[PDB]
C-alpha cells in the first residue's frame, strides 16, 4: 500500500495549480483521502478531504472557495485543484489515508505520501 | 397499588428520553428504577413466585453467565476491571423483577418511543448541521448510540393496531431511525436494521403470512442480484469492493480491512481449536496476537487490536466451551421466552402482548446481527442499554401474556 | 473553529527521563485526537490512535490517555531515535485542526 503525489513547482501568485495523488493497494472509493499542508518551519495545516463513499467534502476556512478536491475511482486517483494563489499557500502538500472505519471510529491518519513542494 | 403502576408507566414513558437525549440518562434511569423498588418491601417475596416460568429464565441465564464470567479470575489473574462491564448486565433481573412487581400501561411505550426517536433526528440534526460534527452522537459513542437507534426503531416498528394513523406512526418510526443512522454514518447498522425489519412485517401487517414473506424475500434478492448483470452502477461497486480484498487474502499479501478482520477471526479460531475448554481467559485476547507465530514475522495491525470484533469469536477465544454457551445463552434465553409470550398472547387474542413479543424478537435479531461484526460487550453503555431493554420489554410481554 | 495548544512548545531531555506532553482544547472532544511524530524533511507517521490504542510498528513505550479535555502523551524512556516533533490532531469536528507541534 502507497501513496505517490507530483504536480508541484513554481507558481506566480494569482494562478492555479493541481496535485494528482495517485494511490497503490487499496481503492481511493473505499476510504477517505486527505490533504494537508505544512508551511516551511512551520506545523501542518489541515485543508479539505473527501468521504469514503457520499463524496461529500469539507474545507478549511483558509483555503474554502477556491480549493476543489475530486476523485476518480477508475483511475484510483485523488486531485487537489487550486484557484488563485497568493504566497502565503506555499507549503509542502501530503497526502493522508485514515485507518479502517471499524478499528477507529474517528478519522486517524496512518499512510501518508512523499509530499510534493508548491511555490 | 395503583401509584406504582402510574410511576412505573411515566418511567417507561421517559425510558426512550433518557437514554437517547438525557446525557446521563443511564443514572437517572437506574435512579427511577431503584425509587420504585425501594417502595414495595413486601411485594417481590410474592411476584417471584407468581412469575417464576418468565422470571428465572432472566435471572438463572444471567447468575450462570456472572459466575462462568468470574470463574476465569481463579486462575487468569487479570484484573477486576475485566468483569466491572458485565456487573451492567445484572440490571436486567432488576428492571424486569421492578416492572414484574408494578404493572405498567404499555401503551405509553410506544408514544415514548417516537418522542424519543424524533428528538434525537433533531439533536442529531443540531449537532451535523451546525456544530459541524463528524460523528453525531448526542453524548455517547457513535457505534453505541447507532445500536440504540436501531434498537428504539425496531422496538417503535412493532405498533399495536391496524389503521392509517397506525401504519403511519410504524412507518415514521423505521423513516426517523434510517434518517437518523445514515446522518452518524455507521451504514452497516443500517444495513442490519433494514434486513432485520423484513421478518417483523409477520408482526406489522397481520395479513402477510409466511408466504407473503418468502415472495418478499425472493424478490428482493433476485434484484440485488440483478446489479451484476450491468457492472456500472454504486450498487456494483461497493460489494465489488471486498471481492478483490478477499482474493488477496486468498494470495500473500494482507493488509485490507475485509483481510485483517479473516486473519483476527483465523488467529482466534486456531487458539480456539487449541484450547477447547479454557482459552488465555476472561478479556485478554491480547495474548494471543503478542504470543502468536505471525505476529512475531510481522507487524500488521492485527497485532495490535485490544479485542477481536466478532462476539462468536470474541468469546470463544478468550473464554472457551463454557464461556461460548453462556454468552449464546444470553441472547437466546431472551429469544426463547419471548417466543412463549409471543405464542400464548396470539392464543388470547390480545394484540398489545403480541406485537410486544415481536418487538422482543426483533431486538434479539437485531442484537445478534450486530455482534456478528462487533463485540457489543465492550461498550459499557450498549451493555447497560441492552440489559434495561432486554429487561423491560419481557416484563410488559409476562404481565400481557397472564393476564 | 477550534483551537488546540500543545504545552510545552519546545523542550529537551536527555536519554532515560520520561517526558509528557499535553494537547489541550478549546471544545470538547470526546475521544477523537490522534498523535503524530514528524522528523526533518520526513512525512509523519501515527503513533496512537483514539488517545489510548498504540498503532503498529510502535514499541509499548509510547502511551497516552485522557483527563477530561485535557490530552496528555508520555514515553517511557527516550532512545536516539525518539528525538522529533509531536502533534495533535483533533477528529470528532469535521473540520480538523492540528495543534502548534511541540518539539524533542
Amino acid at each position: 500500500v502507497q501513496l505517490v503525489e507530483s504536480g508541484g513547482g513554481l507558481v506566480q501568485p494569482g494562478g492555479s495549480l493541481r496535485l494528482s495523488c495517485a494511490a497503490s493497494g487499496f481503492n481511493v472509493y473505499s476510504s477517505s483521502i486527505h490533504w494537508v499542508r505544512q508551511a516551511p518551519g512551520k506545523g501542518l495545516e489541515w485543508v479539505a478531504y473527501i468521504s469514503s463513499y457520499y463524496g461529500s467534502t469539507y474545507y478549511a476556512d483558509s483555503v474554502k472557495g477556491r480549493f476543489t478536491i475530486s476523485a476518480d475511482t477508475s483511475k484510483n486517483t485523488a486531485y487537489l485543484q487550486m484557484n488563485s494563489l497568493r504566497a502565503e499557500d506555499t507549503a509542502v502538500y501530503y497526502c493522508a489515508r485514515i485507518m479502517f472505519k471499524w478499528v477507529s471510529p474517528n478519522m486517524a491518519f496512518d499512510y501518508w505520501g512523499q509530499g510534493t513542494l508548491v511555490t | 397499588n395503583k401509584l406504582l403502576s402510574r410511576m412505573a408507566t411515566v418511567l417507561v414513558f421517559a425510558f426512550p428520553v433518557l437514554i437517547l437525549c438525557v446525557p446521563r440518562g443511564a443514572g437517572v434511569f437506574l435512579a427511577g428504577v431503584g425509587v420504585l423498588a425501594l417502595l414495595g418491601w413486601r411485594g417481590m417475596g410474592r411476584a417471584w413466585r407468581e412469575y417464576s416460568k418468565v422470571m428465572t429464565p432472566l435471572a438463572i441465564a444471567v447468575l450462570a453467565f456472572m459466575l462462568v464470567y468470574v470463574g476465569s479470575k481463579l486462575y487468569f489473574h487479570t484484573p477486576w476491571n475485566v468483569i466491572d462491564n458485565p456487573s451492567r448486565t445484572l440490571l436486567a433481573i432488576l428492571t424486569c423483577w421492578v416492572i414484574v412487581r408494578a404493572a405498567p400501561n404499555p401503551a405509553w411505550l410506544w408514544r415514548g418511543i417516537t418522542v424519543g426517536l424524533f428528538l434525537a433526528l433533531l439533536i442529531v440534526g443540531y449537532q451535523k448541521f451546525a456544530l459541524n460534527i463528524d460523528r453525531p452522537s448526542a453524548w455517547i459513542q457513535a457505534i453505541a448510540f447507532a445500536n440504540m437507534i436501531a434498537a428504539l426503531a425496531l422496538v417503535g416498528f412493532a405498533r399495536p393496531g391496524d389503521s392509517r394513523g397506525t401504519h403511519m406512526e410504524a412507518w415514521v418510526n423505521l423513516l426517523l431511525g434510517t434518517m437518523i443512522l445514515m446522518l452518524n454514518g455507521t451504514r452497516g447498522a443500517v444495513v442490519a436494521m433494514l434486513v432485520t425489519s423484513v421478518p417483523m412485517l409477520m408482526i406489522r401487517y397481520r395479513r402477510f403470512s409466511v408466504r407473503m414473506l418468502i415472495v418478499a424475500v425472493c424478490a428482493v434478492a433476485t434484484l440485488a442480484i440483478g446489479a451484476y448483470m450491468v457492472p456500472d452502477s454504486p450498487v456494483s461497486k461497493r460489494v465489488d469492493d471486498a471481492v478483490s480484498e478477499i482474493q488477496m487474502y486468498r494470495q500473500g499479501n494482507i493488509e485490507t480491512s475485509v483481510g485483517v478482520r479473516l486473519k483476527i477471526w483465523h488467529i482466534g479460531l486456531q487458539y480456539f481449536s487449541e484450547h477447547p475448554w479454557t482459552g488465555v481467559g476472561v478479556g485478554q485476547f491480547a495474548r494471543i496476537l503478542h504470543a502468536s507465530e505471525f505476529c512475531h514475522e510481522t507487524k500488521s495491525l492485527a497485532c495490535v487490536l485490544e479485542h477481536a470484533h466478532n462476539d462468536i469469536v470474541e468469546a470463544a477465544s478468550t473464554t472457551g466451551i463454557p464461556g461460548l454457551m453462556v454468552m449464546l445463552g444470553l441472547f437466546l434465553v431472551p429469544a426463547v421466552l419471548f417466543a412463549r409470550a409471543l405464542r400464548a398472547a396470539r392464543s388470547l387474542g390480545n394484540p398489545q402482548g403480541v406485537s410486544l413479543g415481536g418487538a422482543g424478537l426483533g431486538v434479539v435479531m437485531a442484537s445478534l446481527i450486530s455482534g456478528l461484526t462487533q463485540v457489543t460487550m465492550a461498550h459499557q453503555a450498549n451493555v447497560v442499554f441492552y440489559a434495561g431493554l432486554i429487561g423491560l420489554l419481557l416484563g410488559m410481554a409476562g404481565r400481557e401474556a397472564h393476564s | 473553529d477550534i483551537q488546540m495548544t500543545q504545552s510545552p512548545s519546545s523542550l529537551s531531555a536527555s536519554v532515560g527521563d520520561r517526558v509528557t506532553i499535553t494537547c489541550r482544547a478549546s471544545q470538547s472532544v470526546s475521544s477523537a485526537v490522534a498523535w503524530y511524530q514528524q522528523k526533518p524533511g520526513k512525512a509523519p507517521k501515527l503513533l496512537i490512535y483514539s488517545a489510548s490504542s498504540l498503532y503498529s510498528g510502535v514499541p509499548s513505550r509510547f502511551s497516552g490517555s485522557r483527563s477530561g479535555t485535557d490530552f496528555t502523551l508520555t514515553i517511557s524512556s527516550l532512545q536516539p531515535e525518539d528525538f522529533a516533533t509531536y502533534y495533535c490532531q483533533q477528529s470528532y469536528y469535521s473540520l480538523v485542526t492540528f495543534g502548534q507541534g511541540t518539539k524533542v
